[PDB]
């Protein structure tokens, strides 16, 4: 909810 | 990409695809990026070299294909292109070869987080993996050195990082490969980046989290035998990265 850099 | 795997956006939702438009009616790709953050995405300054007019790019978010659309994909318009003060070419090699964008929406907003659209990480300073580490690179590049258009669907493919020593050797690149570029290659000299993949990442994983570890910028042929392709080192950066997106 929110970019987390990294994640798919 | 030679060799690799066709993908979707949804397995690299950080690329981002970079087009020229034309008068005449065509965008034409340029060369494929990352978003860092919201409103910034990362590439090569050899894509904007010949033709530094910012107002004539266009950034797309969420695409998995090069010319039709995906539901999902956001465009944008370069408010800001930031390209290297010491960027140089030679024959074959290209050095400080990183390049910054900074997105605009035409509502004036920045990207928003989907399942296709997220941001990579970046690396400490001057923090790499060892030689050895398998990234994965992905763009919208030529199939074949011979061929003369571009898949119409994401490739990726996985490479190995080689160290210095093994790409400066003479039968390899000498002494065109620096400290701020780092080497690839297949094991095999099975798969690779090529021509229509500047400016895509180098993704690997560091301490934990995915990181662009390289950009695509240059090599000799495309899976050439002793001809890793280079990418430019993003960890040694990371002071002229910060210096504009602050
Ligand atoms: N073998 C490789 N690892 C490799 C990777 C990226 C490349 N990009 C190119 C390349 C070749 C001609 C023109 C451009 C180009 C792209 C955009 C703007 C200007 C030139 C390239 O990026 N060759 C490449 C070769």
């Amino acid at each position: 909810l929110k970019f987390q850099c990294g994640q798919k | 990409i030679i060799g690799g795997e066709f993908t979707t956006i949804e397995n690299q939702p950080w690329f981002a695809a970079i087009y020229r438009r034309h008068r005449g009616g065509s965008v034409t790709y340029v060369c494929g990026g990352s978003l860092m953050s919201p409103c910034w995405v990362i590439s090569a300054t050899h894509c904007f070299i010949d033709y530094p007019k910012k107002e004539d790019y266009i950034v797309y978010l969420g695409r998995s294909r090069l010319n039709s659309n995906t539901q999902g994909e956001m465009k944008f318009e370069v408010e800001n292109l930031i390209l290297h003060k010491d960027y140089s070419a030679d024959t074959l090699a290209h050095h400080n070869d990183i390049a910054l964008l900074k997105i605009r929406s035409k509502e004036g907003r920045c990207a928003q987080p989907s399942r296709t659209i997220q941001t990579i990480c970046l690396p400490s300073m001057y923090n790499d993996p060892q030689f050895g580490t398998s990234c994965e690179i992905t763009g919208f590049g030529k199939e074949a050195s011979t061929d003369y258009l571009y898949p119409e669907q994401l490739k990726m493919t996985v490479v190995k990082l080689i160290s210095h020593r093994e790409c400066q050797q003479p039968h390899y690149y000498g002494s065109e490969v620096t400290t701020k570029m780092l080497c690839a290659a297949d094991p095999q000299w099975k798969t690779d980046s090529c021509q229509g993949d500047s400016g895509g990442p180098l993704v690997c994983s560091l301490q934990g989290r995915m990181t662009l570890t390289g950009i695509v910028s240059w090599g000799r042929g495309c899976a050439l035998k002793d001809k890793p392709g280079v990418y430019t080192r993003v960890s040694h950066f990371l002071p002229w990265i910060r210096s504009h997106t602050k």
